[PDB]
């Protein structure tokens, strides 16, 4: 016999305080019961499992469906944390095109990897006897049992040591671990690359792990979690959207599921309208109905989900680039790629949930985005192209009270483009009218007004019903904008209407902020400065507002 | 060559930090220190069976083109029991002062044998291919905050003959940098830096002297127009919150009327005679301002353009501990997030010199775009908390 080499046992522990699981074995038919006492048997047999006496205070309870299925659920919640085995999935869009990809089943080598021998005793089930009037068969497991909560790092972490010479000594081939199947990819001659397969399969089999003779059923196209793997491209698994004359609140979530998922390739997906219906709904089985806005965007779905698009393999000697479009109501699309009408992948950013924005801070969250996403699955920052002017943001980023930052990046005249509506003046204005604005509101009534006062003696004061101080402040600051002309000085002591328009928004959720913005937008020029309240600031006129 | 029994706080876990993405070059220059590390016994691969973690990256210092590694124990070292030297008070009151890193000492005592597992970091994969390459700390880790308190002991041993020949030279350690502060000349004092450098060897030029509280400033003008008078009575009105005695009303009585921005107004007598009253007021310091060790440091920031950057230190609001203006152009002229970054370094470098702790920084930014883009202008072995400011502050003007 040839000396198998022994894999090294993971030290396993209970969570602190804890006692290992000791559960009522469920009562079983006889059919059960004899499968039961086969199946353990042959794995008994076979060194997966071992007797053990009545000392063992533990137990697990055990199913058959034959086939053998442990409830490990509770020494799952008693079992102390590992380490993930995956922090996450890899994107297919960061994989690197080979000439021979091939598949290898280590599924032999999960249950040869040996348990912690101090740990095993927690791993005890009882068979039961006919009728019960025997004591049960009592068993536990000596190799890492499926189901239990340490065994897919601790198989993936085995693996990887018993992979590391293999790979350190063969750097012109790569090996990828997912379950108990092995990826290996290479340029190399396809000769070479079965012979550097035969190679690894003899180095898993100095551990004694076997990897099976047979041709593997898994072939191209391969499908794997939502995508399929093609040998010079990817794509995702077919998205079909469905004919519906009712949509509910399940259909929705589909239909938003499958838009999501196909927005990393198709591009152009939108999911603002759809996904709106499902605001503050929490039934999953109401039906809502459709507003005309979802019907367009469904209507534009279909159209871009017609035929199917693939996505490129990543060339790590090419530049990346990513391109981002805007699309109106807080949407943005982007596409990442290498080669031009070749793209490695797209997808989309929706605005976050705030009063006030602007494109120029949607843009740059959108990039903060892209960026991140490009680290993680290239490892490294993409060149921009953006539908904005250098100009434009060097005015803003320059302008700005915040600290700002793109990385490199280009402007790409694609409409629509993202642009600077209004710029306040640093000085005051020249020659310009001078409007002293206030408002005010009573907290009980809801009753207030608003108004200005001018330096020509313009003055103007309008009664509101149903209104706040803040919001007349607003309003007066909207009233200057109206009775003015394109050069305007307006004098407030609202902080809050200043701490508004000094965050410089092109869009708000208050139609009255919105109303302010357009008349900016018509100005030439606008100075607005602010002071103090109540300090006997004349023109400033509190008095005149809380009559 | 003995360890020390190090244990965490009553009822804490140890650090599970998530490991953020990095750059192909930042992962590979990680994997070159870490091999060398492991080569030297420094650190050790671990199993799937240790569940903490605590974020690494690099990052690269001045005036050197070699790779360093950076791990932010900021988690761990709050986890850190508290361990038990009253601060320097003379370190900020001294001419100038150098900092030098010792951090390569503490990796010549070995590491508490238990404890070892709260020290994991991860250098992450490209596109979650591999699970990453998971290591731990045998010796006394750069930045964990029991490196410097185990490690005190021989400290003073080794600068015990250092200290004894020159009384005159304060000796200060956080972390894993060393202030030397002194009232020598600029040649004398690298001279004195190379003998205690080779002093050290065998076993950052900072000028606080230079450095002074910033006061409220008025203009001094011979012509006033609405809007200068407007915005000196809304400065005041500010300063008032800090200083008692300002008053505005004899300024504000020429604003009465309706009168064009640009329209310049004659300032009557008591208007002069109540800003020089101020003027006057705000030439003294500001009345009960003390430090408390057992309260957090607060600094804040604010943007000020054209390469300039205003903060203030303080505890209680109003009650500024410190103010300055960072102005200074090194390499960042065309962008914000690096100059953010260095002044950050810079106030967290001079709170350590007055009060011996980082503060709490309130930047204005946004999360996103500093979280994405700070640890590539990053250069110090500490780092400071911080949170995000997303409304623009009326006062900015008023520190301007
Ligand atoms: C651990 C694996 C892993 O995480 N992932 C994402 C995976 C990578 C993976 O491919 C490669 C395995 C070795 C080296 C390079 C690979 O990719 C290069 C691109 N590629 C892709 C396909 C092709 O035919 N040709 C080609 O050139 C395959 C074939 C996977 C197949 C299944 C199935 N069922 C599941 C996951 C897979």
């Amino acid at each position: 016999m040839v000396p198998i080499s022994p894999i090294e046992t993971v030290p396993v522990k209970l969570k602190p305080g804890m006692d290992g699981p000791k559960v009522k074995q469920w009562p079983l038919t006889e059919e059960k019961i004899k499968a039961l006492v086969e199946i353990c048997t042959e794995m008994e047999k076979e060194g997966k499992i071992s007797k053990i006496g009545p000392e063992n205070p533990y137990n697990t309870p055990v199913f058959a469906i034959w086939r053998k299925l442990v409830d490990f659920r509770e020494l799952n919640k008693r079992t102390q944390d590992f380490w993930e085995v995956q922090l996450g999935i890899p994107h297919p869009a960061g994989l690197k095109k080979k000439k021979s990809v091939t598949v290898l089943d280590v599924g032999d080598a999960y249950f040869s990897v040996p348990l912690d021998e101090d740990f095993r005793k927690y791993t005890a089930f009882t068979i039961p006897s006919i009728n019960n009037e025997t004591p049960g068969i009592r068993y536990q497991y000596n190799v890492l049992p499926q189901g239990w909560k340490g065994s897919p790092a601790i198989f993936q972490s085995s693996m990887t040591k018993i992979l590391e010479p293999f790979a350190a000594q063969n750097p012109d081939i790569v090996i990828y671990q997912y379950m108990d199947d092995l990826y290996v990819g290479s340029d190399l001659e396809i000769g070479q690359h079965r012979t550097k397969i035969e190679e690894l399969r003899q180095h898993l089999l100095r551990w004694g792990l076997t990897t099976p003779d047979k041709k593997h059923q898994k072939e191209p196209p391969f499908l794997w979690m939502g995508y399929e793997l093609h040998p010079d491209k990817w794509t995702v698994q077919p998205i079909v959207l469905p004919e519906k004359d009712s949509w509910t609140v399940n259909d929705i979530q589909k239909l938003v599921g499958k838009l999501n998922w196909a927005s990393q390739i198709y591009p152009g997906i939108k999911v603002r309208q759809l996904s709106k219906l499902l605001r503050g709904t929490k039934a999953l089985t109401e039906v809502i109905p459709l507003t005309e806005e979802a019907e367009l965007e469904l209507a534009e779905n279909r159209e871009i989900l017609k035929e199917p698009v693939h996505g490129v393999y990543y060339d790590p000697s090419k530049d990346l680039i990513a391109e981002i479009q805007k699309q109106g109501q807080g949407q943005w699309t982007y596409q990442i790629y290498q080669e031009p009408f070749k793209n490695l992948k797209t997808g989309k950013y929706a605005r976050m949930r705030g009063a006030h924005t602007n494109d120029v801070k949607q843009l740059t969250e959108a990039v903060q985005k892209i960026t991140t996403e490009s680290i993680v699955i290239w490892g490294k920052t993409p060149k921009f192209k953006l539908p904005i002017q250098k100009e434009t943001w060097e005015t803003w980023w320059t302008e700005y009270w915040q600290a700002t930052w793109i990385p490199e990046w280009e402007f790409v005249n694609t409409p629509p483009l993202v642009k600077l509506w209004y710029q306040l003046e640093k000085e005051p204005i020249v020659g310009a009218e001078t409007f002293y604005v206030d408002g005010a509101a009573n907290r009980e009534t809801k009753l207030g007004k608003a108004g200005y006062v001018t330096n020509k003696g313009r003055q103007k004061v309008v009664p509101l019903t149903n209104t706040t101080n803040q919001k007349t402040e607003l309003q007066a600051i909207y009233l200057a904008l109206q009775d003015s002309g394109l050069e305007v000085n307006i004098v407030t002591d609202s902080q809050y209407a200043l701490g508004i328009i000094q965050a410089q928004p092109d869009k708000s959720e208050s139609e009255l902020v919105n109303q302010i913005i357009e008349q900016l937008i018509k100005k030439e020029k606008v100075y607005l400065a602010w002071v103090p309240a109540h300090k006997g600031i004349g023109g400033n006129e509190q008095v005149d507002k809380l009559v | 060559i003995e360890t020390v029994p190090v244990k965490l706080k009553p009822g804490m876990d140890g650090p599970k930090v998530k490991q953020w993405p990095l750059t192909e070059e930042k992962i590979k220059a990680l994997v070159e220190i870490c091999t060398e590390m492991e080569k030297e016994g420094k650190i050790s691969k671990i199993g799937p069976e240790n569940p903490y973690n605590t974020p690494v990256f690099a990052i690269k210092k001045k005036d050197s083109t070699k790779w360093r590694k950076l791990v932010d124990f900021r988690e761990l070292n709050k986890r850190t029991q508290d361990f038990w030297i009253p601060h320097p008070a003379g370190l900020k009151k001294k001419k100038s002062v150098t900092v030098l890193d010792v951090g390569d000492a503490y990796f010549s005592v070995p590491l508490d044998e238990d404890f070892r597992k709260y020290t994991a970091f991860t250098i992450p994969s490209i596109n979650n291919e591999t699970p990453g390459i998971r290591y731990q700390y045998n010796v006394l880790p750069q930045g964990w905050k029991g490196s410097p308190a185990i490690f005190q002991s021989s400290m003073t041993k080794i600068l015990e003959p250092f200290k004894k020949q020159n009384p005159d030279i304060v000796i200060y350690q956080y972390m894993d940098d060393l202030y030397v502060g002194s009232d020598l000349e600029i040649g004398q004092h690298r001279t004195k830096i190379e003998e205690l450098r080779q002093h050290l060897l065998r076993w950052y030029e900072l000028h606080p002297d230079k450095w002074t509280v910033q006061p409220i400033v008025l203009p001094e003008k011979d012509s006033w127009t609405v809007n200068d008078i407007q915005k000196l009575v809304g400065k005041l009105n500010w300063a008032s919150q800090i200083y008692p005695g300002i008053k505005v009303r004899q300024l504000s009585k020429l604003l009465r009327g309706t009168k064009a921005l640009t329209e310049v107004i004659p300032l009557t007598e008591e208007a002069e005679l109540e800003l020089a009253e101020n003027r006057e007021i705000l030439k003294e310091p500001v009345h009960g301002v003390y430090y408390d060790p057992s309260k957090d440091l607060i600094a804040e920031i604010q943007k000020q353009g054209q390469g300039q950057w205003t903060y203030q230190i303080y505890q209680e609001p109003f009650k500024n501990l410190k103010t300055g203006k960072y102005a200074r152009m090194r390499g960042a002229h065309t962008n914000d997030v690096k100059q953010l970054t260095e002044a950050v370094q810079k106030i967290t470098t001079e709170s350590i010199v007055i009060w011996g702790k980082t503060p709490k920084f309130k930047l204005p930014i946004q999360k996103e775009t500093w979280e994405t883009w700070w640890t590539e202008y990053w250069q110090a072995t500490w780092i400071p908390e911080w949170e995000f400011v997303n409304t623009p502050p009326l006062v900015k003007l008023w520190y301007q």
